[PDB]
């Protein structure tokens, strides 16, 4: 869709962006110097969208905020407002939020001004069609050529999720093992019976 | 929230505020499996979490 | 009767700072 | 506990016997948060519901509010907030009031709650009526902000951008007007204070925060204490509230809309007269305000450089003399005068530079440069506080241009004051004040100039990162630090506490490397003075919350660094080492490894360090049971091994003799004393391997009262033996006797 | 019901990767072929400079020939279906002048489907773009803002300098 | 000296025996994608030899021309390198391969593998070093590897590797000979204890004091054995510190000057941790930089310029303690910008001329500006691509 605006504070090497002219929607381009910071856009967003990078330890959980001067900071956020304009976003609305307040235990997801169940971000994102654990469609500074000579298992995962049907199998050997145990529920109910 | 599926949609996604009056006797699941199988525009993902419901209304049946 | 405690206040001390 | 707790809450008439005295202290020391929680809400709702007679414990009640827990502090602030809102007049509320803002900081959650609970507590709207509520609430706070002063200011003013950002839209603005209700009450107390000079400065240290807040609400009473800042007596406080309100208008003159030119004019003279017939401190924290408001929006600076034109004169003329009489009996007297001068060139090229187009207004001199040649030649001058002066006027010169530090003598300047074992002690102390403070403008600038960002955006590059602006303050430190490190090693302590604090808040900063000081830290670590081995364990586990193995590295270094400040000096030191190191398995059993065997084999040491080594062994706080048993056991290999050597090499046989024999016995005493105060059978440590299992030897450990009997013992025999050597009789006896005592040991099972 | 759907995808995807691929290698075949499948492999077929006689593998190759083989599967799945959003760090790295030609090219063919947003040191990528923005890093920290072209391309490659 | 030239045969788009031009000092090979450059790299390092996972192909059946396809030029390849060296002589190293085998020939003479290898060593070649030929998305991984393998690779640097098994057996007979005296000792202690209560027969008492004596006996020659064991260890621990510790200051030395030498600064700072700095040969080294203009921060979120910047400091310090006679570099001006490779141009000029030779692959058009000489290489189209080379000078124009 469209990205209108990004807003940050304190998240790694920001102390407060403010509101800046929007994007595009067709194509927006970068240019810096070596060690620009600009890695800090790539995190900052999959860090509002993705699972999988906070998943590791709490220590640079910790080195996750802005530490240059001045008082230290314990609470960051990062923020980003788009339009769900071709209703691609089920919620019905038009200028969408998604904020994320990150404390050294702590971390709160504001959908505009509500919280969230940690549960409603996934399956929200999954029928937006994103894949929290994909490498697919970004990529890291210097990272671009792994996934050409990534091996064909985790091509078949990347076609298998380019379906959609990356939840069924979890779903299904979720359902098997219950149904086993049920199964042996129901044979002791039967024996059971006939005592 | 509303609707015949609305409980199927707080079994996949809730599963909190479900209590033994609807577990019991509110639906029957050979019913809302054929009501599920012929509708129209069903995304794939939703299609998942209705089986989620289905599955786990069952097994807290057994 | 000083069962279950800390060896003095040692394991305990975290002090203030300025 | 809790139970119970509900039980004395119902009856607080049995709150006497002694047994359930001990066990609810006991659980109040138990080494568990729930218990500990129980226990503090038992006496809590004691307090509540019995003020009196609860005084008496009121220490331990506030003791109790660090406690490393969650809930517990919780339920000590709502303790400590329903007595402070329950009984006023009680004899200790302020001090009380002080600690708890102290952990404001700590977690999000105590943030909150402490945030409402003052608000409640003092920040209300309280509409036009009940003048004496407010005024014992002014009261307090003024109370409270004395009592600040000792520690730290830095908590309370962030309390206060804690309230401030807690609203970020208007929702009545309900602190903001009661704030601007209280600051003019204050003012109105100043109406009404007019003549008990703490209360006065407490007042204007009030009013100073507030101005560090936020400078909004000041700009309709500057006029009103303007009178104030005129003229008064020669005493200290007085001079205290002359910089306190300089630095009050230096805030608050930029903010008020369209002032009045002869204002500030009359100010700008006066505060020179100020200058000119009184003391450093003042005039330095005038200068300052001086600075900004010319240097803000008035162009008056010509009488200023006229002024600092007056001064180099002076100094002129007395380096002149100073040529061909370095022996001139008129230099001495107007040598305070000198002293001013310094202080004043250097306060005038601090503020501002005046090498500029405008303020010299004609073809470039560089006078930069020969001022600082000029203070350099009077840097080596006979007398001492003249270099003291001259110390002070380079480091405030070096406050504007930091690039001047580049220059090579300037580094021969500190490394000549600072090394070669000075007889002058104070020199290193105003050095490293410069040092200091130069972080702390540095800091403070570019925090400022980071918020004010959007006003400088577009008139600067992409291309370059300008850096060296910033690099530069980080190479300085290229130069020199090696050399603080021997500053380390001084007798006075106030040498150490400006060492330390440079250095501190240079890994605050951290344009250094982490761990190159460590075994430094670890040493000073164990100074008597509680602030400085708190800020040494702070900062070695702010790097521990951040780099894991890197402590690690550094182990026997900061063993040696330790035993040279206890010579610079004339329960374990280094304990809270072993407490941030107990986890890691591996490493722990590493260094305890690389220990017992390097420092008790072969390494020819002085016994002494071996002695305070065995010290800290014997006195380290050991949780499990296998620690213990892990020292046992390579104890007994290498004692076998040395001992049986030892005693067959003596039976075929010195004082080499005498201290390997003094090492020997020390590794036996200490071993003896583990022994004992483990409290386990023998037996079982014979039966002890290495590495067994991970999960066998994990017990609690009890420790006994009154085991502590290996010191005095090894104070004993090193008196005994004091590296003593002698033809005499006796201590060949000694010698027999400390053999026939080896083979006892060697003998006992 | 997900099974011919994977069927159907899979066609899709390695039509559109073949076609990809002819647009961006001007001279050159390459294709998916589905293994014994259950499924447990899908090879990649590459030919070119003879475009028959060349058959290769899929680890000895040249690095800007692994980029354009995984930008060519980028963009096999984005015109299968695209992603909302899509987002590239120094994409053009390893690949020439030419080739970034034909990856701006591209660009501007794609420009419609889906909104990229992208970061390089090199200026023929940049003149397929709508709109510039900066970064900004003094006084220890970074800052975004909007910018023009020509400055931007200035700064990318016609100054030279120590900085 | 340096290297002169190269000679190739039937080995990766090479048909046929062509000679490459010689090699000054600083030269150059440029080329667009796929033109067929690497493969100079990797025949450098197969006359030098290495494992073939490295040079992206396996089998070493397929090295061969026209094997990748599945029609090979032939079951025969020639590679030959010349070494130029002062005092007018010329040493021809070469690389023989039939099939699967393959063997090495000095003067044109067969020549086996291990007489090589240490003739190449007094050259001033370790062929287990590894570290002075650069990959392709390697230069990334140099500062972000695992400490183990540069651990190793600094062991190795130091001729100690091949001790490795006689230091960890005179280490196990360490702890053996330790356990030994002290069972003796745990042994003679019961027997002691048994012994005084049973002080408390006559027969037996003798009887069991003749065993304490016996146990004091084998005690005693367990002493012995430690003993004589003791001072061997000491002096293989004490060689092998020597060495390793030796080269690890001097390391530490000259990459600290070169480090703040390189970036143009003077507010730049590299260290390189070892882990037990006691005895850290045995354990990990960890290597952290200080950037020009950046916070310290972990390595892990560096960006590409800062790693290249150390990776390059550790080549040329590891070069200036154990040198090599003429370096290849692939591609190392990866993602910097105009100054960055003007820094490291200008100092492989001023460098090169007195103390190395060396050869780089890149695009970027200033890098191989500052040389002095160019190799073009035209790829050509047919059955398969045939590469092709061209020489041009660059010592005949101004500024
Ligand atoms: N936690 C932090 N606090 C403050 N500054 C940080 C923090 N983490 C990174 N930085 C700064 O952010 C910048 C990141 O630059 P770098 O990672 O080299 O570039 P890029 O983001 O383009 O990969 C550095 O200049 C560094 O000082
Ligand atoms: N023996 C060979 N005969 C023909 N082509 C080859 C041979 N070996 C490799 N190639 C191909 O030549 C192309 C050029 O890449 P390569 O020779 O590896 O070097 P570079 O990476 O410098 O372009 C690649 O597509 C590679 O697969
Ligand atoms: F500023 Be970077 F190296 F993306
Ligand atoms: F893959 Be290349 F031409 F170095």
């Amino acid at each position: 869709m469209y990205i209108k605006q990004v807003i940050i504070q304190g998240f790694r090497s920001y102390r407060d962006q403010t509101i800046v002219d929007p994007f595009s929607s067709k194509h927006n381009v970068i240019v810096g110097r070596n060690g620009s910071g600009k890695s800090n856009f790539f995190y900052a967003i999959q860090f509002v969208l993705s699972d999988e990078f906070s998943h590791l330890r709490p220590e640079q959980r910790l080195a996750l905020l802005h530490e240059g001067t001045g008082p230290r900071v314990i609470s960051a956020f990062v923020e980003i407002i788009f339009d769900n304009s071709d209703n691609r976003l089920p919620i019905d609305k038009e200028e969408v939020s998604l904020r994320r307040v990150i404390g050294a235990k702590k971390d709160q997801y504001f959908l505009d001004k509500k919280m969230v169940t940690k549960n409603d971000v996934m399956n929200l994102l999954e029928s937006a069609g994103f894949s929290r654990s994909n490498p697919y469609y970004i990529v890291k500074q210097g990272k671009i050529n792994q996934m050409a000579t990534a091996p064909d298992s985790q091509r078949l995962k990347l076609l298998r999720e380019v379906a959609g049907t990356r939840v069924y199998d979890e779903r299904k050997e979720e359902s098997i093992s219950l149904m086993k145990e049920t199964e042996g529920k129901r044979e002791k109910i039967n024996e059971l019976l006939k005592y | 929230k509303r609707g015949p599926l609305a409980k199927i949609w707080l079994a996949a996604h809730w599963d909190k505020k479900l209590t033994k009056a609807h577990v019991f006797e509110c639906n029957l699941e050979s019913s809302v499996e054929s009501i599920i199988s012929p509708k129209v525009k069903m995304a794939l993902r939703t299609s998942g979490h209705l089986l989620l419901g289905v599955v786990r209304i069952y097994h807290r049946k057994a | 009767i000083l069962q279950e405690n800390d060896f003095g206040d040692f394991g305990m001390d975290d002090r203030e700072i300025m | 506990m809790k139970c119970l707790s509900e039980v004395v809450a119902v009856d607080p008439s049995i709150l006497a016997r002694l047994d359930m005295q001990r066990g609810v202290h006991g659980r109040l020391m138990d080494n568990s948060t729930s218990v500990r929680e129980a226990a503090v809400e038992l006496l809590g709702r004691f307090v509540l519901c019995r003020p009196q007679l609860a005084e008496q414990y009121y220490d331990m009640l506030i003791e109790r509010i660090l406690d490393t827990g969650i809930s517990v502090r919780k339920r000590v602030i709502k303790i400590l907030r329903d007595i402070c809102i329950e009984q006023p007049t009680f004899p200790k509320i302020t001090e009380m009031c002080v600690k708890m803002i102290r952990r404001v900081n700590d977690e999000e959650g105590i943030k909150k709650l402490v945030n409402e609970t003052f608000q409640k507590l003092w920040f209300t709207p309280t509409p036009h009526n009940d003048k004496e509520a407010m005024t014992r609430k002014i009261l307090n706070i003024t109370d409270v902000v004395a009592a600040c002063r000792d520690t730290g200011y830095d908590w309370f003013e962030q309390l206060l951008q804690n309230l401030l950002k807690s609203e970020e839209d208007s929702s009545y603005k309900p602190v903001k007007k009661a704030c601007t209700q209280l600051v003019d009450n204050l003012v109105e107390h100043i109406l009404k204070y007019e003549e008990n000079s703490g209360r006065l400065v407490a007042c204007i240290t009030t009013l100073f925060l507030f101005s560090k807040i936020r400078p909004q609400l000041m700009v309709k009473h500057a006029m009103t204490m303007q009178p104030y800042l005129t003229t008064k007596c020669s005493t200290q406080n007085d001079f205290m509230v002359i910089c306190n309100v300089a630095k009050i208008l230096e805030l608050v003159v930029p903010l008020m809309e369209h002032p009045s030119e002869t204002f500030l004019a009359t100010i700008e003279e006066d505060l020179m007269k100020l200058i000119i017939k009184y003391g450093m401190t003042v005039v330095q924290h005038c200068v300052s305000c001086l600075g900004a408001v010319v240097n803000k929006v008035t162009q008056n600076f010509k009488f200023v450089w006229a002024c600092f034109n007056r001064y180099y004169g002076a100094i002129s003329k007395l380096k002149s003399q100073h040529q061909e009489d370095p022996n001139n009996t008129s230099l001495l007297t107007n040598k305070p005068a000198l002293l001013r001068s310094l202080f004043t060139v250097g306060a005038l090229c601090r503020h501002f530079d005046f090498d500029l187009e405008d303020f010299k207004g004609n073809s470039k001199v560089n006078i930069k440069d020969k001022v600082l040649e000029l203070l350099m030649y009077f840097t080596k001058h006979s007398d001492e506080e003249v270099q003291t002066k001259a110390i002070i006027g380079l480091g405030f010169a070096f406050i504007q241009h930091p690039s001047l530090m580049f220059e090579q003598e300037v580094k021969n300047l500190y490394n000549n004051i600072l090394s070669d074992k000075n007889s002058s002690v104070n020199l290193k102390i105003q050095v490293l004040k410069n040092l200091q403070t130069y972080l702390q403008e540095e800091d403070t600038r570019m925090q400022q100039a980071d918020r004010d960002w959007k006003k400088v955006a577009k008139q600067e590059d992409l291309k370059e990162m300008g850096d060296v602006s910033s690099g530069m303050s980080s190479s300085i430190m290229q130069l020199y630090l090696k050399q603080v490190l021997e500053a380390f090693f001084h007798t006075q302590s106030s040498v150490r506490h400006f060492a330390l604090n440079v250095i501190a808040l240079t890994l605050n900063q951290g344009l250094i490397h982490p761990v190159q000081c460590v075994p430094y830290l670890i040493a000073m670590g164990t100074d008597p003075e509680p602030a400085m081995r708190n800020k040494a364990d702070q900062q070695l586990v702010e790097i521990d919350k951040k780099y894991a193995g890197f402590i690690h590295m550094k182990a026997v270094a900061g063993m040696k660094m330790s035993y040279q400040v206890q010579q610079a000096i004339n329960s374990a030191l280094c304990s809270h080492l072993y407490s941030m190191i107990r986890g890691n398995r591996q490493h722990r059993r590493a260094f305890l490894i690389s220990l017992l065997n390097l420092f008790d084999d072969t390494a020819k040491t002085d016994v002494t360090m071996l002695l305070y080594i065995a010290d800290n062994l014997a006195c380290f706080p050991y949780q499990t049971q296998e620690e213990p048993l892990f020292i046992m056991h390579h104890i007994d290999i290498t004692l076998s091994v040395s001992g049986s050597n030892l005693l067959q090499s003596f039976k075929e046989s010195l004082i080499e003799f005498a201290n390997v024999s003094q090492g020997i016995l020390l590794l036996l005493m200490l071993k003896q004393h583990l022994k004992n105060l483990c409290g386990f059978s023998d037996s079982k440590i014979q039966k002890y391997s290495p590495s067994e299992s991970a999960k066998v030897y994990d017990k609690a450990i009890n420790r006994k009262t009154g085991v502590h009997f290996h010191p005095k013992q090894t104070l004993d025999f090193l008196r005994s033996d004091m590296a003593n050597s002698k033809i005499t009789e006796e201590v060949k006896r000694s010698i027999v006797k400390q053999y026939l005592d080896f083979k006892l040991l060697m003998e006992h099972l | 019901r997900k099974y011919e759907a994977i069927q159907l995808t899979f066609k899709q995807v390695s039509k559109n990767f073949s076609e990809v691929f002819q647009k961006l290698v001007p001279g050159g075949k390459a294709t998916l072929v589905m293994k014994k499948g259950q499924f447990t492999g899908v090879g990649i077929r590459v030919s070119f400079t003879g475009k028959q006689g060349e058959m290769r593998e899929m680890q000895q190759l040249s690095g800007g020939q692994k980029s354009l083989v995984a930008l060519a599967l980028i963009f096999a799945i984005q015109k299968c279906d695209p992603a909302p959003f899509y987002l590239f760090d120094e994409i053009d790295q390893a690949l020439d002048a030419q080739h970034r030609k034909a990856v701006s090219d591209m660009i501007m063919e794609l420009a419609v489907h889906a909104q990229f947003i992208t970061t390089t040191f090199r200026p023929e990528l940049l003149e397929s773009a709508d709109k510039f923005y900066g970064v900004k890093f003094r006084n220890k920290v970074s800052h975004i803002d909007v910018i023009t072209a020509e400055m931007a391309k200035d700064f990318v490659e016609d100054d030279t300098t120590h900085g | 000296g340096f290297l002169k030239l190269i000679e190739i045969e039937n080995f990766k788009s090479y048909k046929g025996r062509q000679i490459i031009g010689p090699f000054q000092r600083f030269t150059a090979i440029i080329g667009p994608n796929g033109s067929g450059k690497s493969n100079l790299m990797d025949a450098i390092s197969f006359v030098l030899g290495e494992k073939t996972s490295n040079l992206r192909v396996k089998t070493l059946r397929d090295l061969i021309h026209g094997a990748p396809v599945g029609k090979p030029a032939a079951n025969r390849a020639f590679v030959s390198m010349v070494y130029s060296e002062e005092g007018a002589e010329d040493r021809t190293f070469a690389r023989v391969i039939v099939g699967g085998s393959s063997e090495y020939k000095i003067n044109n003479k067969v020549v086996q593998l291990h007489e090589y290898s240490e003739e190449l060593e007094k050259l001033g070649i370790l062929i287990k070093a590894r570290n002075f030929l650069v990959f392709q998305g390697a230069v990334e991984s140099i500062a972000m590897k695992n400490p183990k393998e540069r651990t190793a690779l600094f062991e190795e640097i130091s001729r100690s590797g091949e001790l490795a098994q006689e230091y960890d057996k005179r280490k196990k007979e360490m702890v053996k000979a330790e356990e030994d005296t002290q069972f003796n000792y745990h042994r003679k202690k019961n027997i002691a204890a048994e012994r005084k209560e049973a002080k408390q027969a006559m027969e037996k008492l003798e009887s069991v004091r003749d065993k304490f004596q016996e146990t004091s006996d084998e005690f005693e020659a367990a002493r012995k054995r430690a003993k004589k064991a003791k001072q061997a260890f000491e002096q293989i621990k004490k060689e092998r510190f020597d060495r390793f510790n030796a080269c690890f200051e001097s390391v530490a030395t000259n990459i600290d000057e070169i480090y703040k030498a390189l970036s143009r600064n003077s507010s730049a700072q590299a260290f390189l941790g070892p882990e037990n700095p006691e005895e850290p040969y045995l354990d990990g080294i960890n290597y952290n930089c200080v950037a020009p203009g950046k916070r310290f921060r972990p390595m892990d979120n560096l960006s590409g310029g800062e790693k290249t910047v150390a990776a390059l400091a550790l080549l040329f310090a590891i070069h200036s303690y154990k040198p090599a006679p003429f370096f290849v570099l692939d591609e190392i001006d990866a993602a910097l910008d105009n100054t960055n490779i003007g820094k490291v141009a200008n100092y492989i000029k001023e460098q090169s001329t007195c103390n190395f030779q060396a050869i780089v692959i890149s695009l970027k058009e200033e890098f191989y500006t500052k040389a002095e000489s160019l190799i073009g290489v035209y790829p050509e189209q047919g059955d398969c691509v045939i590469s092709k080379v061209l020489t041009f000078d660059l010592t005949k124009y101004p500024d």
